[PDB]
């Protein structure tokens, strides 16, 4: 349901604010390539945002 | 040329091999090996 | 249009192993026979299980629903004989006619098989027919029709390449294999578990995962075993659902002595409850055993059966006849002993046992052509 809302809107950091949590949970179930894809989404996300949160 | 004395006188067909171990033997298999836990 | 009455075919398998009861027959017999115009799931069960007190208000109201369905067939194909399109009769009536095969007997042959097989060139309708010979080879538990649908489907295997449904052909060819003692091609063709996500002939995809792991735990040597069932990436979650399945694999790969049999009791409970698998409950269990003893007995050479029975549970005379049948059955070569009690193992077939099959075939098949060689003169 989070993918239904965020990837259409503008707040790109708020996407990875839960996508990185999904990158945690695909390690928690040990889904290795999908966690790699989530980390890659985080890396291609974070080059548009300065650092307003940590 | 075929006769000369004789006219007077997948399924389980491959499973028959280990079924020869299933019919004379091991029909109550885990009814004893499953009871090895508590018989002794 | 497949899975409800396929589940009633699983209810025919529920009629199979509990035989002494006639109540678990009749309860979901009536539940499957009051739903969705199904004359045959109580007609063959009228031929097998308990008969009927009456059927007038009970099930002749459903033969009246069959009459209503039939009179709207007489509406529909007479309304489609005027239309001249994509064989409107045979298409809009193969729908209701595969539904008729769901209602009644194998007259679905004449009104489905050739009724869409004499028109189309696309494999979708013919493959629905293949899937329906599969479901009726689950109804009658065929040997015929689940080979005849392969005989029909290989008429369009010769040109193909399709994403899910041809992998489902692979799945049901493997189910045909391991419906009898044919074991490795089933696992090898199931092994691409990705693209079989959900289609409306599947049951629980998780149970598809359980079936492919039950068939792939054997016919898979230890490097391939660890790489598939251990290093398998997406398999780990769909076996993280069921604990006892992952427990089964890690108890087998753990190679203990008693958790072998604890694990084996779990898969003993599991193996029966399985349609066109439960009449094959025995060679799978001792197949697990022969894989376990084979991976455990080549490594030692100063082995005592006291060292076995100290950790298997009890084996002081309990594994005696077991291992004796296993050795003298033709396989699992070691030596069982008198109270000297030293179990002695054998070669890896690197040198000695290899030297036979050459003359074993140059006798037999080359002797057949010796016969044909002696067909010269007379």
């Amino acid at each position: 349901q989070l993918l239904r809302e965020l990837k259409k809107m503008d707040d790109k950091a708020l996407l990875v604010e839960v996508q990185l949590l999904e990158s945690k949970t695909y390690h928690a179930l040990s889904n290795l390539p999908k966690a790699r894809a989530a980390l890659t989404s985080a890396r291609t996300t974070a080059n548009a945002i300065y650092c307003p949160p940590k | 040329m075929s006769e000369k004395k004789q006219p007077v006188d997948e399924d389980n067909w491959d499973d028959d091999n280990v079924e020869d171990d299933f019919s004379n033997q091991l029909r109550a298999e885990l009814e004893k090996h499953g009871y090895k836990m508590e018989t002794s | 249009p497949k899975n409800p009455d396929l589940r009633i075919a699983q209810l025919r398998f529920l009629l199979s192993l509990p035989e002494h009861r006639g109540d678990a027959a009749v309860r979901d017999e009536l539940m499957a026979a009051v739903r969705d115009n199904n004359m045959a799931p109580y007609y063959e069960a009228l031929c097998k299980s308990l008969d009927w007190q009456i059927d007038v208000d009970l099930l002749n109201k459903m033969k009246k629903a069959n009459e209503d369905e039939l009179k709207r067939l007489d509406e529909e194909l007479e309304d489609a004989e005027k239309n001249l399109g994509e064989s409107e009769i045979r298409d809009a009536m193969m729908a209701k006619a595969e539904y008729l095969c769901r209602i009644g007997d194998k007259e679905g042959a004449l009104t489905a098989f050739r009724k869409t097989y004499d028109k189309t060139v696309a494999l979708g309708h013919r493959l629905d027919i293949v899937f329906y010979l599969l479901r009726i080879g689950l109804f009658y538990m065929d040997n015929d029709l689940i080979t005849r649908n392969t005989e029909k489907a290989k008429s369009l295997i010769e040109e193909g390449g399709d994403w899910d449904r041809r992998n489902r052909l692979k799945v049901y060819q493997g189910l045909y294999c391991v419906a009898i003692r044919d074991f490795k091609q089933a696992a090898e063709l199931f092994l691409d578990t990705v693209s079989t996500f959900t289609s409306y002939e599947l049951m629980d995809y998780k149970t598809f995962v359980t079936y492919t792991v039950y068939v792939s735990m054997i016919a898979l040597e230890r490097p391939d075993l660890r790489e598939k069932v251990i290093k398998g990436a997406e398999i780990l979650e769909v076996l993280h659902s069921l604990p006892a399945v992952r427990q089964y694999l890690f108890s087998l790969y753990e190679c203990r002595y008693s958790v072998f049999f604890q694990s084996l009791a779990v898969v003993e409970q599991e193996m029966k409850k399985d349609w066109l698998f439960a009449p094959h409950y025995r060679y799978y269990v001792r197949e697990m055993r022969i894989h376990a003893y084979s991976q455990l007995l080549e490594s030692y050479r100063s082995l005592t059966l006291g060292y076995m029975a100290e950790a298997f549970g009890v084996g002081v005379e309990f594994i005696d006849q077991e291992l004796s049948r296993f050795i003298a059955a033709g396989r699992l070569h070691c030596k069982i002993d008198k109270v000297n009690e030293i179990v002695e193992t054998n070669r890896p077939d690197s040198k000695n046992w290899q030297y036979q099959e050459t003359i074993k075939k140059g006798d037999l098949l080359l002797n057949r052509v010796q016969k044909l060689s002696r067909v010269i003169n007379m």
